[PDB]
């Protein structure tokens, strides 16, 4: 009986909203901030070397 | 048959009357009890086997030993019928009992549910290790919502620190050595005020 | 109680040590203290 | 593993854990009528009515945007609920909050409600994100059964309802098939098929105690000058 | 019988971390008065395996101090508690120390039981003279080779069932699922069947150890957390050349990392000359090893344990004078200027040999 | 109850006949601390429990007494 | 993920020369020594190690070698 199970077709979408993605949120907080931030002073800077550069 | 067949009715009773604290479920258990010790009661008496051949040549009245013995006989033909009842009692039975057989089967399935809950958020927190070894933006998104929290309160200028926390933890950890030590009440907005004035017939509205 | 506070407060050695002679094997204090310690085990 | 050993971590000048009067020397004091000329003050009752009347907006104001979700409303119902029910059951005694607590949530609230007419609300975009998320998953499954194929979350229950066979077709010096080893058989499958999976890298260190990110290439250099791309 | 004394109890699972009692063998020592050393051994290791070496004449270690070869909590037949916390599993040796009247004594430790001496030392050090840490260093070992076979072995150690599991079936796992001779050994001898031969177990908790392990968070026994602070004390440490455990390479700055007084490779760390053998780590055994330890241990307890910082060995106590900081003394009338520090008896509070003395002292005048 | 029996004997907290005279550091460590050294939080640690053994862990007392 | 070697190219740099692909000119560490550090004299110690793994403790190859 049990493997007799169907399935109903679900909806097709909710909401959009058309003023908030994810580049450029609508609300903001320091999470955003903090992306952008290290977008720009880039990757830690891992040295492969076995030695300081100075 | 006789010995250990109740071995394992007993633990299931035992258990069954330990869960009961209140009277009234205690009662029930010990009619409960009572059943099962009725129906498993054991009957051993050793029954005698007839020699109708002895009787019937001691001394007899003609005619009475055989035909108590033919009559005997029959009667110890008929048994029981095991079968039709076995088949009854596993088809259906006490539709009063199936109240909670899905009673306990959606409260079963409540609680699976938070086994669920917790088994699944240890299986997901293995990933997860030095919460001082990853970005800030970067846990947030491990603990998704609370970036959505945040934005509520800065949307809102909730803007004091642990306001609308119930226990600000992190504001009892700043104020430890604090003059005057307190933390901010509960939902407490940075532009409410609540002040009034009132006029006395004194000065400074003593 | 008070009777029973007051109760909670060398052949052998030789024996065993004669066999590890007989093998001229190296004995010290120590493993014939717990061989003996093992025979009263 | 770590507890708080100052024992007086939660004490106050008014004192342990209040976060609802807090002491300051402006301290509230009574008024007498024969003696009070006139008075100031922006206290009310109609805390209690607004109180209602918010949770009515919040809720049908929200469910514009819900396009007939029922699983939808509802979910957002019992959300909408945990919000209101915050002075209820939290240890804070909200009754005895310096100013009144009833005047204090009900204008904290009608800032949400603020948003929540404007749908600009963080909750509300955080639900339409979820819930799409969501739907797409579903289809997915939709448009795989629509078409005889077996879904991803069916093979795993049906290749776990065998695996139960193996092991009590097994364990018969015992007959106790606990959930706990019913458990622990799910984990070693999910971990299996979870490492399985081209994931992004979660955790900070690999079997080594090196970091897994792609930053931790060290030393010796194997690699060459990068190659253009091919014609 | 006399020289080995082992106190006999059985362990007791407890709900309360601070209700746990620590028991294991003490070895008397050959003179009368002699300050006592504890010495934790390796994890889920016997006690009884370290005998031999602290009762060797050629050593005689028992000459300088007595010795307390003593079981952490989930192991052996010490008290049960699922935590591991070094600052929980500290505060267990102050009340042996206590129970067993002890001021201050010398700890010691193998692979992981350097840790949890060292632990004490950093959380009880006015109580503690010197660390004296084989093979080990303060560092997290979770992500070492050797550590994860450890951390695979005890969950393998999980999936027996003694209760339906015959004596074969468990020797047959064991070989298969262990491959190191020496842990294979250690884990049989642990097996112990109780009074009344109801079933065999292993004498340390398996369930609390593995959980500990798997889970392989900060309070793993691998870890070494920034909680447990700094040692102030006289550290030594040894270990092989090549060793799995410590790496020369860079598992020797946690040392200077978490100790303040340790001066560095050669005066308080050092390795023995060996060669590339996993069972290195098991110093007791090869006698090679054992002798430089020894060697190195029996000049810790003479020269340098329970010597004040600034002073240089033992002969430089009353002949060195330490500078005094200005206004640090609470007489008024006081001229600043060098001291020698005080050094006290071993187990000055239990007795009264302070007392005894102050009168004799009178007899001369 | 070994816990609590052995913090009340005298004789286990119970400082020497010298110790009055004795050069004592007035200091927990928090007026002078090592700001760049790898065991920087280490330290911070160890201010920690001395400033915790002093007032039995009640560090009201500590914001309340003189600094 | 899907993006992930593009873009992690795309914002920072690898090191292209192939210096250590020849074995023989690999260094044992006697190039850039430090001085001041607490183990010191443990790296001294395994450059020395692999000075002598590499010619199996006859450092005479070592001498007569290229260096
Ligand atoms: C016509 C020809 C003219 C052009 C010729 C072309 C070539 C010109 C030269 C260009 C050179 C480019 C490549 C080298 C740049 C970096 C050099 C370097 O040492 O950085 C390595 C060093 C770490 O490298 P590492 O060995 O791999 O260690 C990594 C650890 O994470 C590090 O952290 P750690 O704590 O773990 O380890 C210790 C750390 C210790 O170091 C630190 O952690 C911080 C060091 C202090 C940083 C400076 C703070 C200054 C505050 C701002 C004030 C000045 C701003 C400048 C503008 C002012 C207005 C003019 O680093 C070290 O190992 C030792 C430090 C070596 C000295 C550091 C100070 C160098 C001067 C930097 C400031 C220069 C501007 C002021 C000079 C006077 C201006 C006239 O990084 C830094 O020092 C960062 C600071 C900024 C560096 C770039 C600044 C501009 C270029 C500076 C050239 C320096 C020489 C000239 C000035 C010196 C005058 C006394
Ligand atoms: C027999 C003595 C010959 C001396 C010739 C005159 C001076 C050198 C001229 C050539 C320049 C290259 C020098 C390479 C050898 C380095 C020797 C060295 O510096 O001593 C290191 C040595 C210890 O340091 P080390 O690290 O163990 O040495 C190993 C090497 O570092 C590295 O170890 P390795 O095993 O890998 O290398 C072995 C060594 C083996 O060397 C030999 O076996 C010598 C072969 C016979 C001699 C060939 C050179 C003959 C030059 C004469 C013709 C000169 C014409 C000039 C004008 C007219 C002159 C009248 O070097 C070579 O293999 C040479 C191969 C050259 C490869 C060429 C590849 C193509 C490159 C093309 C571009 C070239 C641009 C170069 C830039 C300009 C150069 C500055 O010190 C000593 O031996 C102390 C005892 C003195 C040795 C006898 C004197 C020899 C000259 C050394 C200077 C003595 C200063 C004494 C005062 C000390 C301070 C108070
Ligand atoms: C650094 C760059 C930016 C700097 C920006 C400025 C940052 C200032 C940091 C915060 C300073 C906060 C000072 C609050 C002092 C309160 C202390 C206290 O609670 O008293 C407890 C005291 C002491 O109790 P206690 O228990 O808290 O402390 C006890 C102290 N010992 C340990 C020594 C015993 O008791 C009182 O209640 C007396 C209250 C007197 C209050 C007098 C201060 C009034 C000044 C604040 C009003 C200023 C408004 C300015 C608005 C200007 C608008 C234009």
């Amino acid at each position: 009986k049990e493997n007799t199970g169907s399935m109903k077709k679900p909806m097709a979408k909710a909401y959009e909203h058309p003023y908030n993605s994810e580049h450029h949120p609508l609300n903001f907080s320091a999470v955003k901030i903090a992306e952008t931030f290290h977008d720009f002073i880039g990757p830690e800077q891992v040295s492969p070397h076995y030695e300081s550069f100075a | 048959q006789a010995p250990g067949n109740q071995d394992k009715i007993l633990k299931w009773i035992s258990t069954l009357s330990n869960k009961a604290t209140t009277g009234e479920s205690r009662s029930y258990c010990t009619q409960l009890s009572s059943l099962v010790s009725f129906y498993n009661k054991q009957h051993v008496e050793q029954i005698p086997t007839i020699d109708f051949n002895e009787w019937k040549s001691v001394i007899s009245t003609q005619g009475l030993v055989d035909k108590v013995k033919e009559n005997y006989e029959s009667l110890i033909k008929e048994q029981y019928n095991t079968d039709a009842i076995s088949k009854q009692i596993s088809s259906a039975s006490s539709k009063a009992l199936d109240d909670i057989e899905n009673e306990l089967s959606f409260h079963a399935a409540i609680w699976l549910n938070a086994y669920a809950d917790y088994t699944m958020f240890l299986f997901e927190l293995e990933e997860y290790n030095d919460p001082n070894d990853y970005l800030m933006h970067e846990n947030f998104d491990f603990f998704r919502g609370l970036e959505t929290e945040l934005e509520e309160l800065t949307e809102t200028h909730n803007y004091i620190p642990g306001a609308k926390d119930d226990v600000n933890l992190r504001g009892y950890l700043a104020t430890q050595f604090a003059w005057g030590k307190k933390v901010i009440s509960f939902y407490r907005h940075p532009a409410d005020d609540f002040k009034c004035a009132k006029a006395t017939k004194n000065m400074l509205g003593r | 109680k008070r009777l029973l506070e007051k109760l909670n407060t060398a052949p052998q050695n030789l024996e065993v040590e004669n066999i590890l002679k007989r093998y001229h094997i190296n004995y010290t204090q120590a493993l014939i203290d717990e061989l003996v310690d093992w025979k009263t085990g | 593993g770590y507890k708080i050993r100052n024992k007086s971590i939660f004490w106050t000048r008014a004192g342990w854990k209040n976060n609802w009067h807090p002491k300051n020397f402006n301290a509230p004091r009574p008024s007498y009528g024969e003696f009070t000329m006139g008075i100031r003050c922006r206290n009310d009752h109609h805390s209690f009515l607004r109180y209602v009347q918010t949770y009515r907006n919040m809720s049908r104001h929200c469910k514009q945007y819900f396009l007939g979700d029922k699983q939808l409303e509802e979910t957002f119902i019992l959300g909408l609920r945990s919000l209101f029910l915050v002075p209820y059951d939290s240890q804070c005694l909200t009754d005895q909050i310096k100013h009144g607590g009833e005047r204090r949530f009900v204008d904290q609230l009608d800032r949400d409600f603020e948003l929540i007419s404007y749908n600009t609300h963080p909750y509300q975009l955080f639900t339409y994100t979820v819930r799409n998320e969501h739907l797409a998953w579903k289809n997915e499954q939709y448009e795989k059964i629509q078409k005889g194929e077996k879904t991803f979350e069916q093979e795993l229950l049906d290749y776990l309802d065998e695996q139960v066979l193996a092991e009590k077709a097994k364990l018969r010096d015992g007959q106790n098939f606990s959930i706990e080893r019913m458990t622990e058989i799910a984990l070693h499958v999910f971990r299996k098929a979870r490492a399985g999976k081209v994931r992004p890298a979660q955790d900070v260190r690999g079997p080594d105690g090196n970091v897994n990110d792609f930053l931790e290439q060290r030393r010796p250099f194997e690699h060459p000058n990068p190659t253009g791309v091919t014609h | 019988s006399r020289i080995i004394n082992h106190l006999r109890g059985d362990p007791v699972y407890q709900d309360n971390t601070k209700d746990v009692s620590l028991r294991g063998t003490f070895l008397r020592g050959k003179y009368d008065d002699l300050p006592t050393m504890i010495f934790f051994t390796e994890a889920c290791d016997l006690t009884a395996n370290w005998i031999p070496f602290f009762t060797n004449p050629q050593y005689d270690i028992l000459a300088h101090r007595n010795v307390w070869l003593l079981n952490p909590r989930n192991f052996g037949n010490s008290d049960r508690h699922p935590s591991f916390d070094l600052q929980e599993m500290s505060d267990d040796v102050m009340r042996f120390m206590y129970s067993q009247k002890i001021s201050m004594a010398t700890l010691g430790g193998h692979g992981i039981g350097g840790k949890i001496a060292l632990a004490v030392g950093c959380y009880h050090a006015e109580r503690v003279t010197g660390v004296f840490s084989i093979d080990s260093s303060p560092m997290d070992q979770r992500y070492h080779e050797a550590f994860k076979e450890f951390k695979g072995y005890v969950n393998a150690l999980t999936e027996i069932n003694f209760k339906t599991w015959s004596d074969k079936d468990v020797k047959v796992f064991l070989k298969e699922n262990i491959k190191d001779p020496k842990w294979r050994s250690i884990f049989t001898n642990n097996i112990s069947k109780n009074a009344k031969t109801q079933s065999d177990s292993f004498n340390f908790e398996i369930n609390y150890l593995n959980h500990n392990l798997n889970f392989n968070k900060a309070d793993s026994l691998g870890n070494w957390a920034v909680k447990n602070g700094i040692y102030t004390g006289r550290a030594h440490f040894i270990f092989p050349e090549y060793s799995r455990w410590v790496h020369l390479a860079t598992n020797t700055l946690p040392m200077h990392k978490v100790c303040a007084r340790v001066k560095g490779f050669g005066h308080d760390i050092f390795y023995v000359q060996g060669d590339e053998n996993p069972l290195n780590h098991w110093v007791y055994d090869f006698e090679n090893y054992a002798n430089v330890v020894a060697s190195k241990l029996n000049k810790f307890l003479h020269s340098y344990d329970g010597v004040h910082a600034l002073l240089k060995d033992r002969t430089e106590i009353g002949n060195f004078m330490i500078p005094d900081r200005i206004k640090s003394r609470n007489d008024s009338k006081h001229i600043y200027g060098d001291y020698s520090p005080a050094h006290l008896h071993h187990n000055w509070r239990f007795n009264h040999i302070y007392e005894k003395h102050d009168e004799l002292d009178k007899k001369l005048n | 109850s070994l816990h609590e029996k052995m913090q009340t004997d005298y004789l286990w907290v119970k400082d020497h006949s010298q110790a009055d005279s004795w050069a004592k550091a007035r200091t927990h460590g928090y007026n002078y601390i090592a700001h760049t050294v790898p065991n920087k939080k280490e330290r911070y640690e160890m201010i920690w429990r001395s400033m915790g053994k002093s007032t039995d862990w009640e560090l009201e007392k500590f914001r309340l007494g003189k600094k």
